[PDB]
RNA sequence: GUUGCGUGGUUCACCGCGGAGGUAGAGCUACUGGAUGGCCGAUGGGUUACUGACGUCAGCCAAACUCCGAAUGCCGUGGUGUAAAGCGUGGCAGUGAGACGGCGGGGGAUAAGCUCCGUACGUCGAAAGGGAAACAGCCCAGAUCGCCGGC
RNA sequence: CCUUGAAAGAGUGCGUAAUAGCUCACUGGUCAAGUGAUUGUGCGCCGAUAAUGUAGCGGGGCUCAAGCACACCGCCGAAGC
RNA sequence: UGCCUCCUAAAAUGUAACGGAGGCGCCCAAAGGUUCCCUCAACCUGGACGGCAAUCAGGUGGCGAGUGUAAAUGCACAAG
RNA sequence: UCGCUCAACGGAUAAAAGGUACCCCGGGGAUAACAGGCUGAUCUUCCCCAAGAGUCCAUAUCGACGGGAUGGUUUGGCACCUCGAUGUCGGCUCGUCGCAUCCUGGGGCUGGAGCAGGUCCCAAGGGUUGGGCUGUUCGCCCAUUAAAGCGGCACGCGAGC
RNA sequence: UUACGGCGGCCACAGCGGCAGGGAAACGCCCGGUCCCAUUCCGAACCCGGAAGCUAAGCCUGCCAGCGCCGAUGAUACUGCCCCUCCGGGUGGAAAAGUAGGACACCGCCGAACA
């Protein structure tokens, strides 16, 4: 996943503090993978995730995003000293805050649901759990 | 990247209930942020200065602020 | 049908609602065509009780201290993480 | 009324306003006290140095 | 900073009153962009099982987005308080390598006992005494001298 | 996909290359006061892992707390008062 | 390496970095002064060449156009 | 009112480029090279999840996409001590310590018939060869061996060579 | 005092839209282009001279929440200063969004008719 542009190509860090305030409920599915802590979610990241949710479920059922990685972050070069200019963008990020809702899942089976929303949340750099839409 | 301009200090000069002298600069801007009121001319670039002496007060006026001095 | 004791609220703010809450009260207010609204402490548990059994359709049959109104539930503030009802609107009800 | 404000902590590390309103209620060292009248001019002074300074009404 | 001559509360603190804002937050069918899922489906694609315009219904995001919008801070003014505030004018300076800690940011990998700014913020510098095992910069507290007194 | 019926899978996992064979899904009777899942929290366990010598309470030692949480009563403590 | 505009900049002003983006070293004898008049872009329908888009007509449209030239603040009362 | 890319734009002259390993003097740890210190991107050693491979079988063995740490032996970042001097690679001599174990010692599992092995756990008492090439460390090769370990100590050790 | 034509205040709680109703004076459309004056062409507009026709439109009155607008209380986000290692707490401020709801304006002076 990458934006197809942006405005502005180099940007400051976006900043981890607060709770979330939106996109905080299940609102596509039935199951879903909420935030418990502030952190920066990669493509990498994301799509690892969609992989194992998809390989777990294997056939029917519905998978939603609803986070997209469209702040960029930036990188020097290996060797180099402090301070000549900023670097280029390399990797794509997601601000997350705790009580955000990462993806979300409809399935008929409750114990595969949930085993395939739990093999998502092992490859996340945030402690997560799972919930319902009540 | 590297360049900039000068600060120019521009914003508002004299505050409500303030009382100013003839002549005064009420408010530097660029174009009418605020629009003169009476006993306040404009200026050449945009300056909101006093004509009369008195005491400085702000309002509105269908849609633009504006600045005034009451005798 | 839905029976539960409420009472009306001493000092309103923000300390004050944490203590309710605290203490285990929900603080809610109570509006509608009476033009007037009242600012209470619902019961925490028995009210959550009453809203899980029956949903948020539900009549509250509610009482004062001393008189007797029932209610109706307008919208709930749920906090994200807790997953707890921080606030509740009521509104008045005639049959 | 009237009230009697003691200086129970240091203005070492105050800041300026707390120092400078420890200086107008009168207050020197520490425990010493003075007696001040209750209105909101001088409430106002105690709400800026609550955590320096003992206020009981007394007379 | 100090000192001579003027001025005399003008300074500063608190309360009240009169003012300008676009930060935090939030919101976006209020704009410029980003962007998820439905429905309608323009074309492009081979009768269209591929692409998915513009729309439209829900959920979202932004230092250089804003229909909004604090707390603080700032300007003026009226009261009250406060000796060693303030202002003008002269004599004599030193300084113009700062350090760490708290809070808000940039650069950096949101690394550094890193680096660059803000902060009527603090301490050290130029501050001894008590606590932190020892321990410039953290906590408490500012040594006029004496006491085989007390809290 | 259907059936005797107290109950009764072209099978629950190894296990047969296969037809075997073993367990187990679901009931009949005994004994008779109890038996599970999960949510949130207090304190704990593992993950644990460098080079002169214990060496991550300052030491002795401490759970018969001299540890932790809450409540309470004194006292010690500076060149402060 | 001077000047102009924005963000960083923490809602007065001011604020650093070999931080993030751009312009300038002119042009206009009318593109200045004054008096008077007018409202745009876009979209819809109809119409010879004419088509997505030239000119015309009628609707709808409060500013999404425009402003000598960057950006910001302005300007529809018009600074167009 | 005219005359300056005085554009290094507060404008040293109207008028101006280089080398020094032949270099000298005054200063600086205000500032680099070595070593120490902080950091840990890179490196290193592990681990979490389990897509798969392994005829069948994720977990004998290997484990993708992702995630989390350890160490401080790499290349770096910072410029905190040392510029009125802290000698710089390799070899020699003498060592000492760690364990992340190369051999010998003890075990579990095995896709362990036996002999041999693979992997993981425990274990630091002792041992851990001689040569060719290169200044070399490293590496390759030759002949052996139970084995020919990896690292720290100013990349130990020049008032010891 | 009532009810029509002007000039302002104010700039959506006043706007946009929808449905009905009106012509005494007035405001309007309306009839013409000799005269002042006018069209980047046009007496359409601007100007001038009139009074055959008509409330169809403008204008005015009443009723509609449809679109738009305003919008609390309470809660929350955030925050000044303290306590506190953080986690958090105390005290003082306090949104935006959403909801209840409001709203098809109000006021002043002059003239005419009525008084
Ligand atoms: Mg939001
Ligand atoms: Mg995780
Ligand atoms: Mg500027
Ligand atoms: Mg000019
Ligand atoms: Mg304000
Ligand atoms: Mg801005
Ligand atoms: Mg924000
Ligand atoms: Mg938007
Ligand atoms: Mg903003
Ligand atoms: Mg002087
Ligand atoms: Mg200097
Ligand atoms: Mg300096
Ligand atoms: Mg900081
Ligand atoms: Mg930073
Ligand atoms: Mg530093
Ligand atoms: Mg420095
Ligand atoms: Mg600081
Ligand atoms: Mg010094
Ligand atoms: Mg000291
Ligand atoms: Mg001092
Ligand atoms: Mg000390
Ligand atoms: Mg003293
Ligand atoms: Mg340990
Ligand atoms: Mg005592
Ligand atoms: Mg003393
Ligand atoms: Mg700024
Ligand atoms: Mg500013
Ligand atoms: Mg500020
Ligand atoms: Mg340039
Ligand atoms: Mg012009
Ligand atoms: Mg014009
Ligand atoms: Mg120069
Ligand atoms: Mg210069
Ligand atoms: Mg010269
Ligand atoms: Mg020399
Ligand atoms: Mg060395
Ligand atoms: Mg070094
Ligand atoms: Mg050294
Ligand atoms: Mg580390
Ligand atoms: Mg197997
Ligand atoms: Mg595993
Ligand atoms: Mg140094
Ligand atoms: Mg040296
Ligand atoms: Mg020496
Ligand atoms: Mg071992
Ligand atoms: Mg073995
Ligand atoms: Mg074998
Ligand atoms: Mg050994
Ligand atoms: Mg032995
Ligand atoms: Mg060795
Ligand atoms: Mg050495
Ligand atoms: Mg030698
Ligand atoms: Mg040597
Ligand atoms: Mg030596
Ligand atoms: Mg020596
Ligand atoms: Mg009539
Ligand atoms: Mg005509
Ligand atoms: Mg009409
Ligand atoms: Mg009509
Ligand atoms: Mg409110
Ligand atoms: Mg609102
Ligand atoms: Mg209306």
């Amino acid at each position: 996943l990458i934006p197809r542009k942006v405005k502005h190509r180099k940007q400051h860090h976006p900043r981890q503090r607060g709770i979330a305030s939106g996109g905080t409920t299940v609102n596509f599915g039935d199951y879903g993978i909420q935030a418990l802590e502030h952190a920066y979610v990669t493509n990498r990241q994301i799509e690892s995730a969609r992989i194992a949710i998809n390989r777990h479920i294997k056939r029917g059922g519905k998978v939603w995003i609803n986070i997209f990685p469209d702040r960029p972050l930036t990188k020097k070069p290996a060797e180099t000293r402090m301070g000549s200019g900023k670097g280029s963008p390399e990797w794509w990020v997601a601000n997350v805050k705790p009580g955000r809702v990462l993806f979300e899942l409809s399935y008929p089976n409750e114990g595969v649901a949930r085993a395939a929303l739990t093999r998502a949340i092992h490859k996340l750099p945030i402690k997560a759990r799972i919930i319902t839409r009540e | 990247n590297g360049r900039d301009s000068a600060a120019q200090r521009l914003g508002v000069k004299r505050y409500g209930g303030q009382v100013v002298k003839a002549g005064e600069i009420l408010v530097r801007q660029r174009g009418t942020k605020f629009h003169p009121g009476v006993n306040v001319g404009r200026g050449g670039d945009d300056t909101l200065f006093a004509k009369t002496a008195g005491a400085v007060e702000f309002g509105i006026k269908r849609g633009r602020k504006t600045v005034s001095i009451v005798g | 049908s839905n029976q539960l004791r409420v009472t009306v609220r001493t000092e309103t703010g923000k300390g004050a609602s944490r203590r309710a809450r605290r203490a285990g009260k929900i603080p809610a207010v109570l509006y509608g065509h009476g033009a007037e609204p009242q600012h209470l402490e619902l019961p925490g548990h028995d009210y959550a009780a009453v809203l899980r059994h029956s949903g948020t359709n539900a009549v509250l049959t509610l009482d004062i201290a001393g008189k007797e109104q029932l209610a109706l539930t307008k919208a709930l503030h749920i906090h994200p993480i807790r997953r707890t009802i921080q606030h509740a609107d009521l509104l008045v009800v005639r049959r | 009324s009237q009230l009697k404000i003691t200086q129970v902590r240091s203005t070492i590390g105050a800041r300026w306003k707390q120092r400078e309103s420890l200086r107008t209620l009168g207050l020197r060292r520490i425990r010493h006290s003075v007696i001040r009248e209750d209105n909101a001019a001088t409430r106002g002074l105690i709400a800026v140095v609550r955590h320096l300074v003992e206020v009981e009404p007394a007379q």
